[PDB]
RNA sequence: UAAAUAUAGUUUAAAAACAUCAGAUUGUGAAUCUGACAACAGAGGCUUACGACCCCUUAUUUACCCCA
């Protein structure tokens, strides 16, 4: 008779970083509100199955909150779920047939769009309200509201006090009659018409809660002057327990926001999620990071982290219980403490001493910097994200090598405050190919380089994009249905930039020298890589006359070879391992000797290996060959032309720190090959 | 106590409990530190005293059909002694085997990661792992290495055996292996270890981690193994064995039993018919 | 990642059988007697109760190969 642990679980605290999103749990459904970039890690580091998800709810139709939405449908297609449900703007519909653009026909699982204008969902758990409010003075005036209302629960049978009046106990034989009892029927025994009532204890009438997103000025006063919301105010038979607040710090402290809150109960708790919190939400990341920071402080830096109605702060992994006890449960709160990991690393077999005798072995320009702001394939994972590398050409420029969802997140957990002029100081964004994982970071960038050219006073000008023509029709579809981000962009097609490319129209021409003049390039390249077509490769020669080259998701290329002659960096890619040669060829991917046999054709000075899988994410396996030449990137790693020499040192302290996960990806490599025996 | 008083009620409910419940155990329901934890416990008092009077309802049975029985009812070469020959037989075994035997030891460092209900289970088990030891054609000099004096393990063995644990056939001392035999002859054998055991070394000092842990903790013999360079060994179970399902860690009795066998010129697969049968389906 | 799966002596069954330990000078059913031990992976829940139902941890197997 209705489900007996209901609690409300914060994926994300509404950080910058992160945004909100809303956990609910039942034994019978689970719900998510929101999805915004990076909800998909969140979660699978924090050990919340989405496979089980019923409903993601959506409280506007906003990158930020559609973000990671087209990343979970892809994760929990695998899963193998057959269905789910979308709940929030109407326009959920026409952003599904944009995702399809590139994310293939997402068939094997079923998406339907219920929207606001729909009648009401009902489960196991809960009934839940789609509340329509528009802004005053597509859609961008449209958020939703949820309230959520718990089915009435069955009264718990009392036995002592059946036994009391004299009734039969009868744990089994008067069981049938305890559905009765339970259900509240006058019961007919003790040779009287008793009602059930007094023998089951008071049935709730169910909890209802909240879940308002107020993003800005605008959506305030509709908000107070809500008809369905003054419902569930102040009547006495219908309490709310808990509201949980998406809106911003100067929204909360409006009269008349505050003035709302007050309506509801005394009684009922409010959650507030936003900027305010700073909390941790990637804990791994950060263990990892401190725990790399030992080894060497320069390449592996440290990641930055931080009145009328009683309000509570966001923070991970908190948890409001709504049955059978209404209470803040605090138990799963992420406590990040980083004397713990440098206890927990310097512990480890052989790492201090690798560490102690680098040091020992210790004792060109700075520019450019190439940050590893994520070096993964496909699914993100607790270590590495997608892909993302951030190289800084000066002080004052900087040029984005693929950008996929978490990238922001990333760049904002590296830089912190200072990430406001690092998006300033962004000049080009390069995209590979079409995979999901290659441009889905890239609203993200595009709307918050927006915020943070206001905070600096600078004029907003578009972000000028190198990527196939495909992404286009894809923004162009998300601009026309959904929000508008084209405004952002100035799009050089990929192949425009190729050697011997025909002259294109007379504006991608002048883009193309804004492109050289602002990022002080001499040359940027493209070449066509052999993976499943419209797949680019890119080389930077910078007029000092330092070249890197960036093979994105590729085979081994020929063309790519011929492109990248004598480069100084290639950044390539080891998705497979060797030995997993038949997989590369199919998957159309490069294992680790390969991608190292291509930098010794180019005669690279040196070669950094990015997209691992996950298969082996925690330490690539180490090949022995070429050491002095050959570097692997993690998270949040930086990397200058003077740290060269320094990289091939790095190896045995690194070993040693991923010595766990080093055994059982070679058991893997042998139990494949006894596989392959027997 | 109030706890003499709680159960009453749970009793009243009906949730598996049984009739009556010793001072000893009311001591132990208070270290219970949540109901789902004390359900446990009930229940295994519950069964107890179930099989307790089935096994006393079935004796009875038998003694009153022993005595109609009864109602109703040469040259030897021997008295029927045999009972008392075998334990004496097995004891000059033992002596023997203390002066020249193969020693094998059993690591007792391991009270610390145990709870009450795996350490009884420990105790049972080194109790059937010696019965083998002793009743063997070849012992093995066994050796109650780690353990405390005053230890719950020690105490709980000195319970099960009586006076017989002074006069049992084994050394047990409160030192470690390695101070016993030399560093280099020491195989710590664990599930956990990379390197398969190929073949039984006659040369070789074995140590068996006494070590129930139903609360499985991955590595600690491994742990322990290491912090003291010794070298580890695990059985060759993925090689003989189509492993289906169960834990690959195996009883102490089992251990001892595939060794034996081992020791006394068997191959492995006469070794592993020791391995639970549920566990496997054939040799490969 | 997903699925089933997990009997701490062994099986079977959905509790028994066979084992284990201590005592025994046994007139050849000691083929016994008197004791000891009794925990279907682990932790926490829900429920009138349950080995069902939920959750987590570990482990096994298999499938997947990572978002194909
Ligand atoms: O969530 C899983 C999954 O993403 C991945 N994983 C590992 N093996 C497989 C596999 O055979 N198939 C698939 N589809 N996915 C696989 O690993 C995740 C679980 O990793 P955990 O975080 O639980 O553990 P971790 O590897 O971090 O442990 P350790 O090796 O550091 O101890
Ligand atoms: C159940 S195991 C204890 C498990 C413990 N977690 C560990 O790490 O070993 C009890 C003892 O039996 C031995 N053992 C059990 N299975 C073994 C195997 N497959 N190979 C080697 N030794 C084994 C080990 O000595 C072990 O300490
Ligand atoms: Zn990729
Ligand atoms: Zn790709």
């Amino acid at each position: 008779g209705g489900p007996n642990t209901v609690y409300l679980q914060v994926v994300a605290a509404g950080s910058r970083d992160s945004g909100a999103a809303l956990y609910v749990f039942s034994e019978f459904n689970r719900y998510l509100f929101n999805c915004g970039e990076g909800v998909q890690r969140l979660m699978q580091e924090h050990k919340l199955k989405v496979a089980r998800l019923d409903n993601i709810f959506l409280t506007r139709m906003h990158w930020s909150n559609v973000g990671g939405l087209s990343g979970m449908i892809l994760t929990l297609k695998e899963t193998g779920l057959p269905k789910c449900v979308l709940s929030g703007p109407p326009q959920l519909e026409k952003y599904l047939e944009a995702i399809k653009i590139f994310s293939g026909p997402l068939k094997g699982i079923e998406l339907a769009v219920r929207p606001h204008s729909a009648p009401e969902y009902e489960d196991e758990t809960m009934t839940v309200y789609q509340i329509p409010i528009h802004s005053e003075q597509r859609d961008s005036s449209l958020v939703v509201a949820f309230i959520c209302k718990l089915h009435l629960k069955r009264g718990n049978f009392l036995v002592l006090k059946a036994k009391e009046m004299g009734l039969p106990v009868g744990t089994a034989a008067i069981a049938p009659i305890i559905a009765a009892v339970k259900d509240g029927k006058s019961i007919t025994h003790e040779g009287r018409e008793i009602l059930a009532e007094e023998l089951c204890t008071p049935p709730d009438p169910g909890a209802a809660f909240v879940v308002v997103e107020c993003p800005d000025e605008s959506f305030i006063q509709p908000i107070c002057e809500n008809a369905t919301f003054q419902r569930y105010q102040g009547k006495a038979d219908a309490p709310v327990a808990l509201v949980v607040h998406m809106a911003p710090a100067s929204v909360l402290v409006d009269s008349r926001y505050q003035q709302w809150m007050e309506r509801f109960g005394p009684d009922t708790q409010h959650l507030v999620l936003n900027e305010n919190c700073a909390s941790v939400h990637n804990l791994r990341s950060h263990k990892i990071q401190t725990q790399l920071n030992l080894i060497h402080p320069d390449i592996f830096p440290l990641l930055t982290s931080f009145l009328s109605v009683p309000m509570v702060q966001g923070e991970c992994l908190l948890k409001y219980q709504l049955r059978p006890r209404r209470e803040w449960q605090r138990d799963a709160i992420i406590t990040c403490n980083p004397e713990e990991f440098i206890v927990e690393a310097l512990q480890l077999p052989n790492f201090q001493q690798s560490v102690q005798e680098y040091r020992r072995s210790a004792q060109r320009s700075q520019y450019p910097e190439i940050i590893f702001l994520g070096t993964g394939s496909a699914i993100p994972m607790k270590i590495r994200n997608v892909s993302a590398t951030l190289v800084n050409i000066s002080p004052d420029t900087s040029l984005l090598l693929d950008c996929g969802e978490g990238t922001f997140g990333q760049l904002c957990r590296h830089y912190g405050d200072q990430v406001d002029r690092v998006l300033g100081t962004l000049a080009a964004v390069f995209v590979s190919h079409l995979h999901a994982d290659h441009h889905t970071g890239l609203p993200s960038i595009l709307l918050q380089r927006e915020r943070a050219l206001a905070s600096l006073g600078k004029p907003l000008h578009p972000l000028l994009v190198v990527a196939p023509n495909q992404l286009k029709a894809w923004l162009q579809q998300y601009h026309n249905q959904c929000q508008e981000v084209l405004h952002h962009i100035s799009m050089i097609p990929a192949k425009c930039l190729q050697e011997g490319a025909e002259i294109s129209s007379p504006a991608v021409e002048r883009l193309i020298s804004s492109l050289l003049r602002t990022c002080d390039l001499e040359e940027f390249q493209t070449c066509l890589v052999r993976h499943c077509k419209h797949a680019f490769g890119c080389a930077l020669v910078h007029t000092s006359g330092w070249k890197v080259v960036y093979s994105g998701d590729t085979m081994p290329c020929e063309a790519l070879v011929r492109m990248g002659k004598d480069a100084t960096l290639l950044i390539h890619e080891a998705t497979l391992e060797d030995g997993l040669e038949e997989e590369a060829v199919e998957k159309t991917h490069s294992t680790t000797s390969q991608a190292i046999s291509v930098g010794m054709r180019m005669n690279a000075e040196f070669i950094m290996l990015n997209h691992f899988s996950q298969r082996y994410a925690k330490v690539p396996l180490f090949s022995p060959n070429f050491s002095e030449k050959v570097g692997v990137a993690f998270d949040h790693m930086k990397v200058c032309f003077g740290d060269f020499p320094t990289m091939p040192k790095l190896i045995p302290p690194l070993k040693a720190l991923f010595a766990g996960d080093i055994e059982e990806m070679e058991e893997r490599r042998e139990k494949r090959e006894l596989r392959q025996v027997r | 106590a109030a706890t003499r008083e709680f159960i009453e009620m749970w009793r009243l409910l009906g949730r598996e409990v049984p009739e009556h419940i010793t001072e000893e155990e009311l001591k132990t329901l208070m270290e219970c530190v949540s109901n789902t934890a004390k359900k446990k416990y009930l229940k295994y008092l519950y069964t107890k005293e179930k099989v307790k009077k089935a096994r006393q309802i079935k004796k009875e049975m038998k003694a009153a059909a022993r005595e109609e029985a009864k109602n109703i009812k040469k040259n030897f070469l021997f008295l029927r002694l045999w009972d008392r020959n075998m334990d004496i037989a097995m004891g000059w075994k033992g002596a023997q085997a203390m002066q020249f035997g193969q020693p094998l030891v059993f690591d007792m460092a391991y009270e610390n990661y145990m709870k009450r209900k795996e350490l009884q289970n420990t105790v049972s088990q080194l109790l059937e792992s010696e019965g083998w030891n002793r009743r063997n054609v070849d012992p093995f000099h066994i050796y109650f290495c780690n353990l405390k004096i005053d230890g719950a393990l020690h105490r709980e063995l000195v319970k099960r055996y009586q006076e017989k644990w002074d006069k049992l056939l084994l050394t047990s001392t409160e030192k470690s292996h390695v101070d016993l035999f030399p560093k280099d002859s020491i195989i710590y054998l664990t599930a956990d270890s990379p390197n398969v055991m190929t073949t039984f070394r006659h040369d070789k000092v074995y140590v068996i981690g006494s070590f129930v842990d139903k609360s499985m903790q991955p590595g600690t013999s491994l742990a322990k193994a290491k912090r003291l360079n010794l070298a580890t060994e695990c059985l060759p179970l993925d090689k003989y064995l189509q492993w289906e399902i169960g834990n690959k860690n195996l009883t102490l009795d089992q251990m001892i039993r595939i060794l034996l066998c081992l020791k006394n010129n068997g191959n492995w697969q006469e070794a592993l018919q020791f391995v639970p049968k549920r566990k496997h389906t054939g040799f490969l």
